[PDB]
RNA sequence: AAAAUGAAGACAUUUUAACGAGUAAGGAAACGAAAUGGCGUAAGGACAACAAAAGUAGUAAAGAUUUAAAGUAAUUUAGAU
RNA sequence: AUAAACAUACUUUGAAUCGGCCAAGUCUGGUAAGCAGGACUGGCGAUGCGGGAUGAACCGAACGUCGAGAUAAAGUGCCAAA
RNA sequence: CGAGAAUAGAAACUCUUGAAGAAGUAAAUUAUCUACCCGUCUUGAAACACGGACCAAGGAGUCUAACAUGGAUGCGAAUGA
């Protein structure tokens, strides 16, 4: 049975990382957040003012508004049988640049590079390059040959039981 | 031409506990008891009316003679099934007198319509005749 | 048995003219045959709207017909509902096909030089729909919609059914 | 009038030759490669299977909520129901989670043919209609370049480009009852049970079930 | 007469019958409590474009 | 019970793709043989099926299933107390035939089910290396015994009447 | 559920496909392709032999006891006393 | 990747209900309890059928009326089909 | 050898029983299998939980007034009077 305090059960959640006490980075306050970016709420206990609620720790959200000292973050919250939109204003000391779309962002660059070449080839007459192939799960491996000149054999059999004492 | 009239259950659906108690009649009533043996479909007593027992639509409400039933109260009632003498059959009502029954019977033979009460409310032509 | 998401219940779409109106049942039969044979989305749309309930068939005034057909002069507005008269603004010349015209609405359209057609006339002239503008009235202007919800709500409160000592 | 029926019949004949040529040529190449590895003293690794056939073994009562969803995504909604499943790192893990309720393996071409010919059906206008004509197959899968039943079989067996659209059209086959296991269906097939991956031994169970 | 205090039994099953109602797209597009200067810039431009568009409609 | 020859290789960072793991596994079918083979690799070389390719899983048959040989199965099984290494001698004409005898003997004398026994190796011993007291009496060339108390043999179930007429006798056989 | 037909046939139309356990509880009437289908008791307003004598009835009403028939059932129908 | 058009999103009005119990490759108090109380799931309640002789929960499997066939759990000396 | 295709090819039958009662249906009996007392509160009753000896007749969500939703109806910046 717990109490209904605001920061209950934060002996390990709100503890600082091992050898990670003191001041934070400088890039934390220098990072430029823009509306539409993806951020991660990470309550920094070293800054007790404006500390977000413990339920949003680790949640990924979208920046919806930028204010002179605080960054607006919009995350999804789960309620009895529905989902509601939570709008928060969080100082940069508690948010972090999310890397959720890191894989997606490089695929857009790969396609945009190919598409930029297809406008350098069609008008000049050269055949146009195709778009990169789509991602697929690990497919069944095909048949192949294994050379018998650089191969070696090791037999496998159950091991005789040897005591550890 | 006459099809095979098939009935999926030829018995009667008797009310539960009607055999044991006389205040409980035999007309069917679905048991709504929270602990009723029949309504929970126990082995041995799981016989309840269902729509699945219904007979074939082609051969429904059809008498064993192969025709349907069409009650008549006078001679003019027979004129409504003269075109369908091979599909219907006259059934004189239970209140029609003996004098009127002969007129219906005589006309039905003229119009080639079968009568299911052909020997009903007849006179005493069984003894001394 | 078989593991299903849900069991088959009746689909909640009306497919006939509600009530015993012998004339509305005829329009459903007329447009049920037109939609089936011609296979035109217009006849299907009219057939679908003819089977909506009265509360879902809101009225359209002559003011809304006038503004909707201002840039559509050689057209024929088609609205499956009663057409009422707006006494505050003038009625131009226009041909309107509708289920019913109010006495003051029909006089205003006729005097202005327009034509008041019923739905069996439109099916004779433009069955598939060729010079028609589909029009339906507003549904959210009902007084009942004000009181739907909880008035204690912080965002969109209801409208507090009046009663004993309502201040 | 109906001079196109003969023309349609010929196209089925021509396509059937192409389908059989593709399967036989691919089968022949494996045999030739295997011999040359034996002659040269090399080692040959057969290609991993691509097509998986799965059958629902357990009932519908007492299933975990996550396991219950996977069996719906594989269309194994009834006991004694068979479907074809593409083999990849996604569906292989999906089948492992639902292992106690399914048995699956790699089918042969004869197994695929008999399942479709005898138990096959299609979803047309939301109706589970059995296969009775090639015109019924041409109408359903005309845009997917499948006009004959032997084109339907070839796409399923070789896992063609349009496998997903073709496979989704087929309704899950309703199979009969057969001796599921040696001990019981409460253990893995490796232990002598009924469920799990049977590899190429699923054909023996399917034979008694089709 | 003691009773059972609380149980979560059959509560996730109840919640997934009519499942988690996601918010509509209109919920993410709200602009209440935004930056004051950013709001002023948007209102200033929207009034400039509206006046120009309404003037052209008035001329014809 | 059948014997299989299984080979595989591991293709990842930890293992070079030039080491071939061979085996001789006794399994009821070939699906179980691979299952036994993979667990041997997983518990001994950290090789998992998701990072390995099978090469050859071929059945192995007896060259001369007409010559009587004395076998010597070295095995380890798990009891209530701990794990033990046992050596058992069997007389049979096939390698797979002797293994089924070992499984049936282990499950009766030691009450040990099949999922406790691991077969390390099986070889063939001479006529004097047999140490089983019962089996040592049947290895000689001059062995004879009068098989007595024989139940009379029925040709087939066709003649197996439930009630018979006349007295019943055994046979000096 | 979807296709086809549709002023009147009839069985509440034809075809195809899937489906059919159940306490508390819900599914008022009407709605031609009908937004569940029906049985029973009494009373009120009409209809009931279409050629001007127009439902049954002293050639035996209602009721009662039984014998059979129709309906999955609620119940209905007819014979005999 | 897979599945999904009688899909999806709902709107309005409203009934009943908030005494629960059981299992466990789970936990806390207790010597322990067919004791008391919890996390996740599946069941009985609301549920018949085949098996465990008999059993609310166990195993198989959930039910319109039937005909024929392979099956499930589990059985094949007699009661008792093999 | 021969798929496509073109030309010619072809199926109308027996025996038994029945107004001396066929097929089916009903009642009574016998035989195998099968079947715990209904209603109720309860987590759980066939219960050593309560009401019930038997039968007939009577017997319990009705009326008035205010509000709201909803299905059919009339009129419509009017509607009712």
């Amino acid at each position: 049975p717990l109490s209904n305090g605001r920061n209950r059960r934060t002996r390990k959640l709100f503890k600082r990382p091992f050898r990670g006490h003191g001041l934070s980075n400088t890039s934390t306050i220098l990072h430029t957040y823009k509306v539409g970016d993806y951020v991660t709420i990470l309550c920094n206990s070293s800054i007790q003012h404006g500390l977000p609620y413990k339920a949003f720790h680790g949640k990924t959200g979208r920046v919806w508004n930028v204010n002179p000292h605080a960054i607006g973050v919009m995350v999804n919250k789960k309620v009895n049988n529905r989902i509601v939109v939570k709008r928060l204003h969080i100082s940069p000391e508690h948010i972090k640049p999310s890397g959720c779309q890191k894989d997606f962002l490089e695929r857009k660059a790969a396609v945009a590079a190919i598409r930029k070449q297809n406008i350098q080839l069609k008008k000049e007459g050269k055949p146009l390059l195709p778009l990169p192939a789509k991602r697929l799960p690990k497919q069944p491996r095909p048949a192949e040959l294994i050379k018998g000149a650089d191969i070696k054999f090791t037999t496998v059999a159950p091991l005789k039981f040897e005591e550890l004492y | 031409i006459k099809p095979k009239i098939v009935k999926k259950y030829t018995g009667h659906f008797k009310r539960f506990d009607s055999n044991r108690f006389l205040r409980v009649k035999a007309s069917w009533r679905v048991p709504r008891g929270i602990d009723n043996r029949l309504r929970r479909k126990f082995k041995g007593t799981n016989l309840l009316p269902k729509i699945g027992y219904g007979s074939a639509k082609a051969t429904r409400n059809m008498l064993p003679c192969g025709l349907y039933k069409f009650p008549v109260r006078n001679t003019t009632d027979l004129e409504m099934i003269m075109m369908q003498n091979r599909k219907y059959a006259a059934e004189i009502s239970h209140a029609v007198s003996a004098k009127k029954r002969q007129e219906i019977i005589q006309r039905a033979k003229i119009l080639n319509i079968r009568v299911l009460n052909a020997d009903a409310r007849i006179k005493k032509q069984e003894v001394a005749q | 048995a078989i593991d299903l998401d849900r069991h088959h219940v009746r689909k909640h779409v009306s497919k006939t003219a509600r009530g015993n109106n012998a004339y509305m049942k005829l329009l459903v039969r007329l447009y049920g045959f037109l939609a089936r044979r011609t296979q035109s989305k217009f006849a299907k749309t009219i057939l679908h709207r003819l089977c909506l309930s009265r509360v879902n068939r809101p009225i359209v005034s002559t003011s809304k017909l006038a503004c909707l057909m201002k840039k559509h002069p050689e057209e024929t507005a088609v609205c499956v509902n009663t057409v009422t008269y707006d006494s505050r603004y003038p009625v131009p010349k226009m041909n309107v096909c509708a289920l019913k015209f109010t006495k003051t609405a029909e006089a205003a359209i006729t005097k202005a030089g327009g034509k008041c057609l019923r739905f069996d006339e439109l099916a004779l002239k433009a069955p598939t729909g060729r010079k028609t503008v589909l029009i339906r009235g507003k549904r959210n202007v009902r007084e009942a919609l004000k009181h739907f919800g909880k008035v204690c709500a912080k965002k969109n409160p209801a409208k507090q059914y009046k009663g004993k000592q309502t201040k | 009038c109906k001079a196109r029926c003969q023309a349609f019949r010929k196209e089925v004949i021509l396509r059937t030759i192409k389908n059989h040529k593709d399967i036989e040529a691919a089968k022949k190449a494996v045999y030739t490669a295997k011999k040359n590895a034996e002659i040269n003293g090399d080692l040959y690794a057969e290609a991993d299977p691509k097509l998986i056939v799965a059958i629902r073994i357990r009932g519908i009562n007492g299933v975990s909520p996550k396991i219950k969803k996977i069996l719906k995504l594989l269309r194994l909604r009834q006991i004694n129901n068979a479907v074809f499943i593409k083999a990849n790192a996604s569906t292989i893990k999906m089948l492992r989670l639902v292992d106690p309720y399914v048995t699956y393996g790699y089918p042969t071409l004869e197994t695929v043919q008999k399942l479709i010919y005898k138990r096959g059906a299609l979803k047309i206008n939301g109706n589970r209609m059995p296969i009775t004509s090639n015109c019924m197959i041409k109408k359903a899968l005309g845009d997917k370049d499948v006009v004959c039943v032997d084109d339907l079989v070839h796409e399923i067996y070789t896992v063609g480009k349009h496998f997903k659209e073709v496979n989704n059209k087929l309704a899950p086959f309703k199979l009969n009852g057969a001796k599921i296991a040696e001990k019981n269906k409460k253990i893995h097939f490796i232990l002598g049970g009924g469920f799990g991956n049977r590899e190429l031994l699923i054909n023996k169970l399917l034979a008694n079930m089709i | 007469s003691k009773d059972k205090n609380r149980s979560s039994h059959n509560q996730s099953h109840k919640a997934h019958r009519n499942g988690f109602y996601k918010p509509k797209k209109s919920a993410y597009m709200s602009t209440k409590g935004m930056n004051v200067q950013v709001l002023k810039n948007t209102k200033a431009q929207r009034k400039f474009a509206l006046a120009k568009k309404l003037e052209a409609k008035k001329a014809a | 019970m059948k014997e299989y020859y299984i080979t595989a290789r591991c293709t990842d960072k930890a293992h070079n793709p030039n080491e071939i793991f061979r085996s001789r596994v006794f399994a009821p079918n070939y699906v179980v043989a691979k299952s036994k083979f993979w667990m041997m690799l997983k518990k001994q070389h950290k090789v998992k099926k998701i990072n390995a390719e099978l090469l050859q899983c071929q059945p192995i048959f007896e060259k001369n299933p007409t010559v009587v040989k004395n076998y010597q199965i070295f095995l380890r099984y798990v009891s209530a107390g701990g794990i033990h290494n046992i050596t058992k001698q069997y007389r049979d004409v096939t390698r797979v035939g002797a293994v089924r005898q070992m499984y049936n003997d282990l499950a009766s004398q030691y009450r040990t089910r099949q999922d406790k026994i691991q077969l390390i190796s099986i070889t063939t011993v001479g006529d004097k290396a047999v140490k089983n007291p019962v089996l040592h009496q049947f290895v000689g060339h001059h062995v004879k015994f009068p098989m007595v108390h024989c139940k009379p043999v029925i040709a087939s179930k066709r003649f197996n009447l439930p009630i018979k007429a006349g007295k019943l006798t055994t046979k000096l056989c």
